[PDB]
């Protein structure tokens, strides 16, 4: 039981920091973590951070003090997803959204990245998130991120690649009428392996145009939407944008 | 529960008080729980308590399950030292004293740990070789003796260590030539037979095949370390003499069981390797054997990770 | 969740808006926010974020999308000495969901495949 | 144990009832005796 | 006017105050 | 229902060493035997019925020649006989003969011997035929006011089981048992009344507990255990009530009864996830493991510490 | 076996909005234990009750 640790703790308890600072260099490195835990519980978190030699305890103290630079450096050394998540929460609370983005990426928190990118209106971040989420098999975040950008072709290919051919056909008919015949052929081919009669019953709009009323008009509307909505609106114009529920794109 | 694990880590020293119970299953579950709760914060205190319990098992000879409890403590200290390599330096010297134990199972678990530690932790090689040379003469089990010979043969890197191994092997064989010495002893010109000579006279020549492999490894290494040709040739001829005298004993009527043809082939192979000293044979005995151990240990660790990963996946 | 996705891919936005209210009643905040994303309803997204105590994200969403009255009301709830108000990117784009071209009110048209020899003859 | 500043710190767990004899600052050691007059020390 | 040491129930009150400090 | 699907309260695997008594022999011993011969014949009949023999021809013989006897052993054996004998036709209708048995139950509920009343009330807890219970309800209610605690405690259990199975026969049972609980002095009667309220009307059980909450430490261990069970059930159904009962459960950790300490520690973990509450419960378990000499207790309380660690 | 694939319609847990003291409502273990002991617990996994 080191005298120097007890003298330091006694000096801190007496609030004689001038004596504590003289005793501190006499405390061996191995015991500094115990002294730092004592300082933290006494409410001297900032002094605990300077004394602590334990990278985990320094990380927790840096988070509680909001010392984002020290917490970041310790999170890089520790390679722990849980430390990156805690640092991301703190960075969001301090409005350091660039650091929060980096921490959420290291934590593989694709939900947090989507939340940050949609809040900031950062279309480039949403696109990188979509491609990243698609590579890491987070297909829900990938789909949402492509859909929010209006990248309907990427949403359609994602549904085809995941084997969701019925949902891909519904998406194609609703948003991409030009792609319907391609998706229905793939859907028939896949359904034929399970139920050949059900596969033959699916109408292809290329063979049976009469079963798809308005599809020819929908192709003209799809080209019109691609030409007129090519550029994303500035986020500040949101109050001026009619919600999609009130828009009849076929009439426009 | 990962949220509760951290709270239980602070109570590990209180959980270890359950080791006061004499029941082996209670002790086994307690040691497993303590091992699962081991962290960087409590490993040092845990290792000190487990060392004290190991030492207590030497003084308390009376309980039937004392040997099984000793084996459990050895395995627990092994797993702690693998997880926390900084503790291995403190644990290894205490565990190596159990290589002289009558309990072959506890000594085997220690030997497997020492083999893994000496391969993974280069800084411990010197300490392990020095301690292995100290305990080598006290080893009673043939299996443990064979494993100790292999470790000394594979990891002796200095000229002094190689000479010390040769000296302890000679001491364990007794007077050479063995057949002439035993005939003189019968002519009058448990008899404390050096342990290796005891094993050979009992007909356990598989130890001699392992000794021939060890002597081949150390002789080839000695030739690389020593520049004086006369000393190289003397040491190689001495290693060959030990193999030849064992072959002569094994073919004689003196041992309880004659040497097997497979052990004769293995010792004869080692004699031939030492006579030719080819660079290919030197690479096989001194590099490829150690690489094969490293690949086996890495493969075991990958399968354990894959099994844990299949359970987690 | 599957029902909300079905209404999205069929273009039934009216029923999708009913699903958003059902998520609100169930207190499924994640489902409520997801349905508000499918509808492009930024005003409900701001309301959900405000109700969940995510003041910073609620302000960011309201101020970025030109909901100036809600953004001002949220701004008054920030302690000006301790809390930094987030800067709004003036180049932020509106992530509006695409409008359905041809909503799917009828089932997929099935060809009258000749009723298999058994179905036609037994039914009569 | 020792008490300092409202904290209790355990020095050692004793396997028997020990009695405090004294502390020698020069040796950095605390001395304890048992009922059998066995003297032990702790750092 | 003697100094009174130990109030009955203080241990339960200390436990409750600790639980409140832990957010319960 | 087959005898195997029926509720079985009693199993007796006696080796039938002697020639199985003929139904005619049993009938003669029941009709003409002395009290000892009738007692042995009735024991044999019960064992035969329990082993799957159907003796419908003996029912009226027992009603006529055994039921009117005032022998205490025969009275108790008859309660076991009425537990196992088929009371309904295959079509689920009550046997006409059972009306004669219902009057015997009414007489036994009014018997001067308090142990006959109490044993009959305990038997009525196993009765599933509402038509047999309906004419007994006035006599069962009168047993709540009986001078002997043995009758009152069993009357509470009878009312509880009747209310649980046939609420329409005693819809006022929760109120009647609440008023009984407030006025009762016997600890076993209080426990049985409180136990009924836990299952039938938790709000009335809580109202009673709220009047006595500061005195729970002074109650007997049996009543404390049932109070801990109520607190667990109520706080599980309604998490907002946890804040009210934590102080009561913490005081019960200091109970003199090790059974109450164990249950209070288990309940405290369900009431609070706070580190101080978990630490207090875990210390109580560690203290139980160290103080209790029985290895069964040590192992099972160790498993509670292992369950705590899984969180 | 615990890593259920998160579906698009699954609830998003906002840990910042959850009160720290929400104990997960465990099922009433006493009632489950009693039903299990009586043999009335349909084994959850194997006997699809609609089999």
């Amino acid at each position: 039981l080191l005298v120097s640790v007890l003298e330091y703790q006694t000096a801190v308890m007496r609030r004689d920091f001038s004596m504590a600072d003289k005793v501190l260099p006499t405390i061996p490195k191995e015991q500094r973590t115990r002294v730092a835990h004592f300082l933290e519980k006494q409410g001297f978190k900032q002094q605990a951070l300077t004394v602590s030699t334990d990278p985990e305890h320094r990380f927790e103290l840096a988070l509680q003090l909001g010392e984002l630079k020290i917490a970041y450096q310790l999170a890089v050394e520790a390679e722990s997803e849980q430390k990156w998540k805690q640092l991301a929460e703190l960075a969001i609370s301090k409005c350091q959204f660039s650091l929060a983005q980096e921490c959420l990426h290291h934590a593989q928190d694709y939900g947090g990245l989507l939340l940050l990118a949609t809040a900031s209106g950062n279309a480039s971040m949403v696109n990188k998130l979509a491609e990243g989420a698609e590579r890491d098999g987070k297909n829900n975040v990938a789909f949402m991120s492509y859909f929010l950008q209006g990248k309907l072709d990427a949403c359609l290919e994602l549904l085809i690649r995941t084997g969701r051919l019925p949902e891909a056909a519904f998406l194609a008919r609703t948003y991409l009428p030009s792609q319907v015949s391609r998706v229905v052929k793939l859907w028939r081919e896949n359904l034929s392996k399970v139920n050949q009669k059900a596969a033959e019953s699916l109408a292809d709009p290329t063979e049976y145009e009469n079963l798809f009323p308005g599809l020819k008009e929908a192709f003209v509307v799809e080209e019109w939407v691609k030409e007129t909505h090519a550029d994303l609106w500035p986020a500040k114009q949101y109050p001026l944008v009619t919600p999609n529920e009130e828009r009849n794109v076929m009439e426009e | 529960h990962p949220a509760h694990e951290r709270v239980l880590q602070d109570l590990v020293m209180d959980i270890l008080r359950v080791l006061s119970t004499p029941d082996l299953e209670v002790r086994k579950k307690t040691l497993q729980l303590a091992l699962d709760l081991v962290s960087s914060r409590n490993v040092e205190e845990l290792v000190i308590v487990l060392k004290k319990e190991v030492i207590k098992t030497n003084n308390v000879s009376e309980h039937e399950d004392t040997d099984k409890y000793r084996q459990l403590l050895v395995r627990t200290l092994h797993s702690c030292s693998v997880r926390f390599p900084d503790m291995a330096a403190n644990v290894i010297p205490v565990l190596m004293e159990f290589l002289s134990d009558s309990n072959e199972a506890a000594a085997a678990d220690v030997l497997e740990f020492v083999r893994e530690a000496i391969q993974r932790f280069d800084n411990l090689r010197m300490l392990i070789v020095e301690k292995m040379l100290e305990v080598f003469h006290a080893i009673k089990s043939v299996k443990i003796y064979r494993g100790a010979l292999w470790i000394l043969g594979e990891y002796c890197s200095t000229k002094e260590d190689i000479q010390s191994v040769m000296t302890e092997v000679r001491r364990s064989l007794g007077e050479i030539p063995i057949v002439e010495s035993e005939i003189k002893k019968e002519a009058g010109e448990e008899e404390d037979r050096p342990p290796l000579r005891g094993f050979l006279l009992d007909g356990d020549f598989f130890v001699a095949a392992s000794l021939a492999t060890t002597l081949t490894k150390i002789a080839l290494r000695y030739v690389a370390l020593v520049q004086e040709k006369k000393k190289q040739n003397s040491f190689v001829a001495e290693a060959m003499l030990l193999m030849a005298t064992i072959l002569h004993l094994g073919k004689s009527s003196l041992p309880k069981k004659p040497i097997t043809d497979d052990d004769v082939d293995r010792i004869s192979l080692c004699l031939k390797v030492l006579s030719e000293c080819s660079p290919l044979m030197n690479d096989i005995f001194n590099k490829e054997c150690r690489q094969s151990l490293s690949q086996m240990l890495s493969a075991k660790l990958e399968e354990e990770k894959l099994s844990q990963k299949k359970e987690s996946e | 969740d599957k029902l909300s996705f079905l209404y999205l891919i069929t273009g039934n936005l009216e029923k999708l808006r009913k699903m958003m209210k059902i998520a609100e009643i169930r207190k499924d905040m994640s489902g409520h926010y997801q349905n508000a994303l499918y509808l492009g309803d930024v005003s409900e997204r701001v309301r959900i974020l405000k109700n969940c105590g995510q003041k910073s994200l609620a302000y960011l969403s309201a101020a970025t999308h030109g909901l100036d009255e809600e953004a001002e009301s949220l701004k008054e709830t920030f302690d000006p000495e301790k809390e930094t108000i987030p800067d709004i990117d003036p180049n932020a784009k509106l992530l509006q969901p695409p409008a359905p071209i041809m909503p799917l009110d009828t089932n997929w048209p099935l060809l009258t495949v000749s009723k298999g020899f058994f179905e036609g003859s037994i039914a009569s | 144990n020792y008490y300092v500043g409202g904290e209790i710190v355990t020095i050692a767990h004793l396997d028997r009832t020990m009695y405090l004899l004294g502390y020698i600052p020069k040796d950095n050691r605390l001395y304890l005796g048992d009922k059998e007059l066995n003297i032990v020390s702790y750092s | 006017k003697a100094l009174k040491l130990g109030a009955k129930g203080k241990e339960v009150d200390n436990f409750v105050d600790k639980l409140k400090s832990e957010g319960e | 229902m087959t005898a195997a699907e029926n509720v079985c309260y009693t199993l007796i695997n006696v080796p039938m060493d002697s020639e199985p008594p003929s139904e005619i022999s049993l009938k003669n011993d029941l009709e003409k035997g002395d009290v000892k011969s009738k007692t042995e014949a009735l024991k044999k009949v019960i064992i035969m019925i329990l082993n799957g023999e159907k003796l419908p021809g003996l029912l009226m013989t027992i009603i006529r020649f055994v039921l009117p006897l005032q022998d205490h052993t025969i009275k108790k054996l008859l309660l076991v006989f009425w537990e196992i004998v088929p009371k309904t036709t295959p079509d689920g209708r009550l046997l006409h003969e059972m009306i004669l048995v219902c009057d015997a139950y009414r007489k036994d509920l009014q018997h001067p011997n308090e142990f006959i009343r109490g044993s009959t009330l305990r038997f009525l807890c196993k009765l599933k035929e509402a038509e047999l219970l309906e004419p007994l309800m006035p006599a069962i209610r009168a047993c709540l006011e009986h001078r002997h605690s043995y009758v009152r405690r069993n009357a509470v259990l009878a009312i509880y089981t009747i209310y649980r199975n046939f609420e329409h026969l005693i819809p006022d049972a929760p109120e009647l048992i609440h008023d009984f609980l407030v006025n009762e002095k016997d600890a076993s009667c209080k426990r049985n009344a409180f136990m009924m309220l836990i299952h039938a009307d938790q709000d009335r059980a809580l109202d009673y507990l709220s009047t006595c909450i500061d005195q729970v430490q002074t109650f007997g261990d049996i009543l404390q255990l049932v109070i801990v069970e109520l607190i667990y059930k109520v706080c599980h159904a309604n998490p907002s009530e946890r804040a009210r009962f934590i102080r009561c459960i913490y005081n019960l950790l200091q109970s003199s009864s090790p059974a109450v300490k164990y249950e209070a520690a288990g309940t405290l973990v369900t009431l609070s996830s706070a580190p101080t509450a978990i630490k207090a419960a875990a210390q109580c378990y560690i203290d139980l493991i160290i103080k209790e000499s029985d290895n069964n207790v040590k192992l099972i309380v160790l498993d509670r510490l292992v369950e705590l660690k899984e969180h | 076996k615990r890593n259920v694939t998160v579906q698009p319609d699954d609830p998003i847990s906002f840990m910042q909005l959850t009160a720290k003291n929400e104990m997960n409502c465990k099922e009433d273990q006493f009632q489950l234990s009693l039903l299990a002991a009586m043999g009335n617990t349909q084994r959850k996994e194997a006997a699809d009750p609609l089999a």
